Parts: C-alpha cells; structure tokens; sequence
C-alpha cells in the first residue's frame, strides 16, 4: 500500500 | 525468513514533448505486484502478480488516486529541482524516489527507507533512525530544511513502522504460494574448448527464487574469485532467476575444480564437479 | 550529468530445444538515463512483437529492463539483441549463443 501524503522537494 | 516491500518511482521530463513520463512499480521481495505508467491508456494502478488481483475496487481506486498524486508531486519536483540547480528549460532530467520497509524473520519491523535521486545521483535520504536526513548537495539542503520544518520524517516514520509493514504482512499471507515459496536452482555445467590447452567450464543455476544466490568456483578447495567470470543475476521472465559462473581450466585439470551453489531453496549447499 | 552504460545479456527463458516454444530475452541493466532503444533481431531483421518489463531500478539508482518475445528456436535461425543508448556511440549488437 502506497504512502498517502504529498511530499514536495 | 525476512521480507521487504519497496515502491520505485521514476519521472523524466520531456521539454517540448508534453508532460513528464512517470512510471511506478511496487515489489514484495523479488516479485513485482503493481505498476502505473503515465503513458499507458488505462491511467490506473494495475496488478502484476496474481495474488493482488483479488484486492477489489476500493484498493484499486485508492491506489490509483494515490499514485496519480505521486505523479503530480514529481511533476512539480522537476520544475523545483531545475530551479535549485539553475538548469535550462530545454534539457531532460530524471527524479527517482524509493520507499518501503523490511521485516525480519519474526515478521516485525526491521528497517525503513525513503530516498530520492536527481539525474542518477543521491539527492536526499531518510536515515535509519527515521528521524533525520542525509543531503549531500548544497541544493538538497533547501529540501532537507523544508522537510525538517514540515515534520516529513514523523509522517514517514508512522507509515514505515505501521502501514507499510502491516500491508506487507497482508500481502505475504494472501500471496503465500507466490511469496513464501522458494524455487531451488536447477543446475548444470557446460564445457567448451577455447584452444588445445584449456577449456571454459561454466556452472549454471536456473529457475530459482528468490534472486539471492552465491555461485563460486574452487580449485583444490581454494576460492578462485580473481579468475571466475560471473554474470549479473538475470530474470527468466516467469518470475524466476538465472546466473552463471565460469572458469578456464587447463588440460587434464577438470577434477581439480568444484562449483559451489548456495541458495535458500537448497536443503544443503551443492558441490558440483565435471566428471 | 551521470551516464552509465547498459550491460546486455541475450538468452532464452528455458534451455533452448529446437522446435519447442520459448521466450528470447534481452536484459539491459546498470544504465542511466532511462531512455534506451532495444530491438530483438531474427536473422538481422527487427522482430515486431516485442514486449518489455516496467522500468525499475537498483540500489545505485541504475535502471534495468527485460525485453522479450515468444520464439521457437531452430538449428539455422540466428538471434541477437541490438541496443542504443547515449553512452554508446553506435548500436551494440549482442548475438544469442545457446550457451550463455
Ligand atoms: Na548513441
């Protein structure tokens, strides 16, 4: 199952 | 034994040829189970192992929704990174991300990972403590500081120690036949004469799973590391792997040489000889 | 920018036996960037129905792909893999040796 929260560099 | 789940994401900018190419794949151990390709027609996360095909539409809809969201953050990332390294708008660039978790032989959480690369080089990685970051570039420090201030590590630690391993254990149980299996290597040797005074002896291991294997040659029981040609372990295409190791044997010396095979699927390591 | 040359292996899924159906594989690995051109050749000519695996990558970030097609080996037919990549000045052709 994928991680669900957006992460931007 | 011990197990892992890993997701791998690659986005490649295509200046003047539209949106970046985005490809995501998920693995449990050495078995791929899901893929997404931005250029494919379905625009859905798709099954690539038989045990995940029975997950059902809430799983597929939600994984599609999340994988598309990963694609959009990478699209933004390519523009952000171009800014950080002062690169022109013309060139194609690559962002890669990997995350996932390992469990030990007790199936308890062992280790988690979350890391990025830009243009093939390490960009930023979550350290083993799941609390801090490694950034080598000056440009990656901006990212590191941003992630420290937004508490990204805390969010990832929760997922890696909780959700990630719980879903790995689910997959392992649901795919017990595919994932908790070993296929032992089927072995043979070939002998081909280089010239009149020596010949190549090649030791083969085929149809094995998982990919991890050790193939070595000895001569009178002494390891022949320097003089062994080894190829990279390669996929057969059916879910199993292949490998070979070769040595050059001078005339009359075949009985000095032993090929040794270690693999989790074998009841005992194999010692093979040409005879 | 980082450029790494693909390693190429060309082989069959099962040990080759004339007249028995099989898959011919070309595994390309260790390369960067991910744009690569891979063709399977039968007697010099591009095979049309060739599929590939989904792009993935190793711990060092280098990519790998398996290109593959159904075939039935015969005594006379020759097979090869032909690869182009930014690291290669000209396409590299690796012949299928029913022994590697
Ligand atoms: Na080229």
């Amino acid at each position: 199952l994928l991680f669900g929260k957006p992460v931007y560099v | 034994g011990s197990h892992s789940m890993r997701y791998f994401f690659t986005s490649v900018s295509r200046p003047g040829r539209g949106e970046p190419r985005f490809i995501a794949v998920g693995y449990v151990d050495d078995t791929q189970f899901v893929r997404f390709d931005s250029d494919a027609a379905s625009q859905r996360m798709e099954p690539r192992a038989p045990w995940i095909e029975q997950e059902g539409p809430e799983y597929w809809d939600g994984e599609t929704r999340k994988v598309k969201a990963h694609s959009q953050t990478h699209r933004v990332d390519l523009g952000t990174l171009r800014g950080y390294y002062n690169q022109s708008e013309a060139g194609s660039h690559t962002v890669q991300r990997m995350y996932g978790c390992d469990v030990g032989s007790d199936w308890r959480f062992l280790r988690g990972y979350h890391q990025y690369a830009y243009d093939g080089k390490d960009y930023i990685a979550l350290k083993e403590d799941l609390r801090s970051w490694t950034a080598a570039d000056m440009a990656a420090q901006t990212t590191k500081h941003k992630w420290e201030a937004a508490h990204v590590a805390e969010q990832l630690r929760a997922y890696l120690e909780g959700t990630c391993v719980e879903w790995l254990r689910r997959y392992l149980e649901n795919g017990k036949e595919t994932l908790q299996r070993t296929d032992a290597p089927k072995t043979h040797m070939t002998h081909h004469a280089v010239s009149d005074h020596e010949a190549t002896l090649r030791c083969w291991a085929l149809s094995f799973y998982p990919a991890e294997i050790t193939l070595t040659w000895q001569r009178d029981g002494e390891d022949q590391t320097q003089d062994t040609e080894l190829v990279e372990t390669r996929p057969a295409g059916d879910g199993t792997f292949q490998k070979w190791a070769a040595v050059v044997v001078p005339s009359g010396q075949e009985q000095r040489y032993t090929c040794h095979v270690q693999h989790e699927g074998l009841p005992k390591p194999l010692t093979l000889r040409w005879e | 920018m980082i450029q790494r040359t693909p390693k190429i292996q060309v082989y069959s899924r099962h040990p080759a036996e004339n007249g028995k159906s099989n898959f011919l594989n070309c595994y390309v690995s260790g390369f960067h960037p991910s744009d690569i051109e891979v063709d399977l050749l039968k007697n010099g000519e591009r095979i049309e129905k060739v599929e590939h695996s989904d792009l993935s990558f190793s711990k060092d970030w280098s990519f790998y792909l398996l290109y593959y097609t159904e075939f039935t080996p015969t005594e006379k037919d020759e097979y090869a893999c032909r690869v182009n990549h930014v690291t290669l000045s000209q396409p590299k052709i690796v012949k299928w040796d029913r022994d590697m």
